[PDB]
């Protein structure tokens, strides 16, 4: 009676059904979950946000042109400004989260394409200057709800103002990895004779117990357009792919005042 | 009580209640459990004023009735001393509309006959005290044609004697359809055309009102005639109760022009244009 | 069910604008004038009648006034010109 | 392996085969019957025309265009001259007769449309004339096979002669409610993206036992577009409704010469 | 009973219940057999009198309706004709203030309507004897604009038939509130103003009056015109029955001015001044 392809997810008050999908991926094999007594850093008591920060958040949806090469979100600071996570993440010192993230994209059967849905865990990019090493500011490196796109061409810029940013190179993923080596992360393909929504289930990969999410960034979401997209009679569509992300079993450590980050 | 609500919580399965398929003709199924997070709320209230029983449990106005009183010389004064009224349900707007949300209905009525007076002129005497009939006049039994007839005498039909003054009179009639259930809409004649008639039925009335011979209530007063004019209403109520319905069917929209089901032109309108469709 | 003494109204440009909404209500729940123009209020005793003072007004404007009496929500509007040289 | 979508119904000599229907309403839950000998009102011996009435019988196909507003059928006397149910109707003062309404419209995949086929008890309609109330002829009450259809105008006629008609205005649904209301009907939407045939199954409602089928008409069939028919190459074509009814468990009673209507 | 009183003597010890600390926010506690020497009185006195549902146990005041009665010709005459009164408590100043030593109160509520009538003018006749209608109209059904429109004939409203002459009609009202209990101090208005808003709702009435629709208690002559103009006064009636109440307060002092609990300037001095401090 069941299938593979109907799906509903809930979590707190927000549902998304979809009903061509594939199946689920898991990451690593582990379910995310809060932090254990048997493996706790701080000592403070930890404020669960149950169900006001446990839901999913609906990005901006970027759209994916025939010439688009690449889009890059920086996962526990793309929900920066989210509702009740942006605020449950600047009033506190620690925090550790697992993720829903669910990608949203969808055509007719004339059209073709393909998308690498990716997840990175610490996904290091490299500066776009020669100039310095290791050499990227805040602003540049955090955009939050927007995210960046990725480039077909490094033009590394002379001035060490402009090149303190991504070198997003789409084939060598920013990085400097080969692209087709990227499905050894936790990923998905939506395929659009075959699919329209990839759902990945992220869970809280760090090596400490519990970190700064203002500071670390912990998963890298990357979408690469294996396939462009072509339609055949007109050749320059857009079709949109949106990104719905949740937080999933949130612990917050060290309440304070706000913390307010720079915006230049 | 009504249903009680569930403590659920958040799903990820192939089990889909959210979505249904309306082309079956069934309603929608979801309670609120399936597509949200739900607490768990006790319900205590109950359904009880929205029954049948209660739905009808009040005494409606069907119409208003005048008769009067005084020293009748013309015919058309000999006709103001009593009044017949045709037994329906039809004559108001308002108990007619809470029984057109069903086809077929079975019911126990029961009347009460608020009686109010006033004089006519100002200095033409005075009167005494008043005794109203009312007379239930089944269809075959004579109808009156004058105030103080034959036909009022009453040797067999049910008739109630209200002195003016006292508590209004009230009585129980029980259900005398002659099917298994009051028709309130009937979609057909009472007879058929045949073909090459020479009677030429080309006047039968459609529908409902040609069945339906539920009686007369002939009023007079039972006095003879004082000095003064004295002008009368009576408001005859109806109350239907041991109330059953059967097959359901919406309300009435448009006002009426008739005791049909018909509609006038210039109230084909109901509704009221909004702004936009993005009107909150 | 809503009614505006100033229906029309001439008045220059820059000038103030004295504008008379009540209801025909004894409850007013919800009443106001929809403009954004600047106003503070007019003294008016009785619980029923209002006046608002309209002030700065540059172009052509028709504020709506509301007003929830028992019976659904109402509207009255007023009519209001500018001069210029 | 069965689906509820391929559904076979056979009664006497008829079948109807669809492979992409919708489920069957079965109206208020009762399945047709005989008359049971505890309630019945005549004492004559009652004819049973056990197959040769009870099949199914088409009707003529009218043709749903875009301007198309509505049809009616009055059902016990839309089968006026079928078969043997019109020989056994018209030589019997008593009748009584469950249906087995199936209505056949199909399109493209590239179609759309809706249409709202009702079942409506004591089907009452208003006549067009405000000379004088409940005010309809015989001819013009019951067409019989062909049916008649609805407007988006109201247009009394002046003309007592003109006027005894229905007034078959589609909003007010004939009898002045609302027709968004009339889903308290047994109802079944053919959609033109998910089936292809509505079938309904009616049994005898009257308040009566059983009742004359010449005078009285019990059911009323009633199919409103409710979205217009819309194919984008040709905006003006026509896709044929075509309504097939059966008489199930029919009784009759006071056996005569023919009755034969007035034809004007 | 009340509490009685024990015999006791004198004392000299370290308990001493005579000194407390009223810091903390508790009372007193210190009863006669404390402080000094007392008897044994058996105490059969009983507070049964006191109790809420005795203290709210009289049919209390709450408006005064006046209807009248004669041939009308203009506008205003009209509206003389009938009278429409929103149900509160609080255009009288007894019963309010019996109900505003409690926040929060949940009763049945009887009411009784006592009728009087008068002639207008001398020698301009007579008139028959007269049938009130009293009708309650729920928040939504529609007032009436005449005296004889559609909305008097109430085929679901509850309305009363007083023959004037008869005892005063009575009937009992059940708790009707949304909330859990009437509050009868709500501090709150009935919606938010927001951020830039081209509302400008810079007329949102404070506090209690945004919350309470109670109903509207219509009251029409039944009767037609008499020559003579019949001037009457209706006096709605409530008693608090199966009361309840929650969370009290101090009772009102100063005079009322409205239907809040605001207070008029010339009123605020309830008190009078003493002598001095030393007069007995």
């Amino acid at each position: 009676g069941y299938s593979d392809r109907v799906r509903q997810i809930t979590l707190g008050n927000s549902t998304i059904t979809t009903q061509e999908a594939a199946n689920a991926v898991v990451a690593y094999g582990e379910w995310p979950s809060y932090l254990d007594d048997k493996e706790a850093n701080p000592i403070d008591a930890p404020t669960e946000p149950d169900v006001s920060s446990n839901r999913f958040y609906t990005l901006d949806s970027v759209q994916w042109k025939s010439t688009s090469r690449g889009w890059w979100w920086k996962l526990p600071d793309a929900l920066k400004d989210m509702g009740m996570f942006g605020q449950n993440m600047y009033y506190h010192y620690l925090g550790r989260s697992g993720y829903t993230v669910h990608v949203q994209c969808n055509a007719s059967k004339f059209h073709q394409g393909a998308l690498g849905v990716f997840a990175i865990p610490e996904y290091v990019m490299a500066c776009n200057t020669e100039a310095k090493t290791s050499y990227v500011s805040y602003v540049n490196a955090n955009p939050g709800e927007k995210g960046g796109v990725f480039d077909n061409a490094y033009n590394p810029s002379a001035e060490a103002s402009e090149g303190r940013k991504f070198a997003a190179l789409d084939y060598l993923l920013g990085c400097g990895v080969l692209a087709g080596n990227a499905f050894v992360y936790p990923h998905q393909i939506i395929n659009l004779r075959t699919n329209n929504s990839a759902t990945l289930v992220l869970p809280y990969v760090n090596s400490l117990a519990i970190d700064c999410m203002a500071k670390h960034n912990n998963w890298g979401l990357v979408i690469l357009p294996l396939c462009k997209l072509d339609y055949a009679p007109n050749s320059s569509t857009e079709i949109p792919i949106t990104v719905t992300i949740a937080p999933m079993f949130t612990e917050f450590n060290g309440l304070r005042n706000i913390t307010v980050p720079a915006t230049q | 009580t009504a249903q009680s609500t569930p403590l659920t919580s958040g799903v990820n399965s192939q089990e889909v209640p959210a979505l249904t398929a309306v082309e079956t003709g069934a309603s929608g199924q979801a309670v609120p459990s399936d597509v949200i997070e739900t607490r768990h709320v006790v319900n205590y209230k109950t359904r009880s004023e929205s029954t049948l029983e209660s739905f009808f449990g009040r005494s409606a106005c069907v119409t208003i009735l005048e008769v009067e009183n005084f020293n009748a010389t013309t015919d058309a004064d000999r006709k103001k001393q009593f009044t017949t009224w045709a037994i329906t349900y039809t004559d108001t707007v308002q108990l007619r509309r809470k029984l057109e949300f069903f086809t077929y209905s079975r019911f126990d009525l029961e009347m009460t006959f608020v009686i109010t007076e006033r004089y006519y002129a100002s200095n033409t005497g005075h009167a005494r005290n008043q005794v109203y009939q009312l007379m239930y006049i089944p269809p075959g039994a004579p109808r009156p044609t004058a105030w103080d007839d034959y036909t009022w005498q009453s040797s067999s039909n049910p008739s109630v004697f209200y002195t003016y003054g006292s508590a209004p009179p009230r009585m129980s009639i029980p259900y005398v359809g002659i099917a298994n259930a009051y028709s309130h809409f009937y979609d057909g004649f009472a007879r058929v055309p045949l073909k090459d008639e020479t009677v030429d039925s080309g006047d039968t009335y459609y529908g409902l009102v040609t069945i339906n011979d539920f009686g007369t209530l002939a009023v007079r007063v039972v006095n003879e005639y004082n000095p003064a004019r004295i002008t009368s209403k009576i408001r005859v109520y109806m109350k239907p109760k041991h109330v059953r319905c059967w097959c359901p069917r919406p309300p009435r929209a448009v006002p009426y022009r008739g005791e049909g089901v018909d509609f006038k032109q210039d109230s084909i309108t109901p509704l009221t244009a909004v702004e936009n469709i993005n009107t909150f | 069910q809503t009614s505006v003494s100033p229906s029309k109204v001439i008045l220059p440009r820059g000038g103030s604008v004295l504008v008379t909404c009540s209801t025909s209500c004894d409850q007013p729940k919800l009443l106001g004038i929809e403009t954004p123009l600047p106003k503070k209020e007019l003294l008016l005793p009785g619980n029923n009648r209002k006046v608002y003072e309209l002030s700065n007004v540059q172009e052509d404007s028709q504020p709506m006034c509301y007003s929830n009496c028992p019976d659904g929500q109402s509207t009255a509007k007023t009519f209001l010109t500018v001069y210029w040289t």
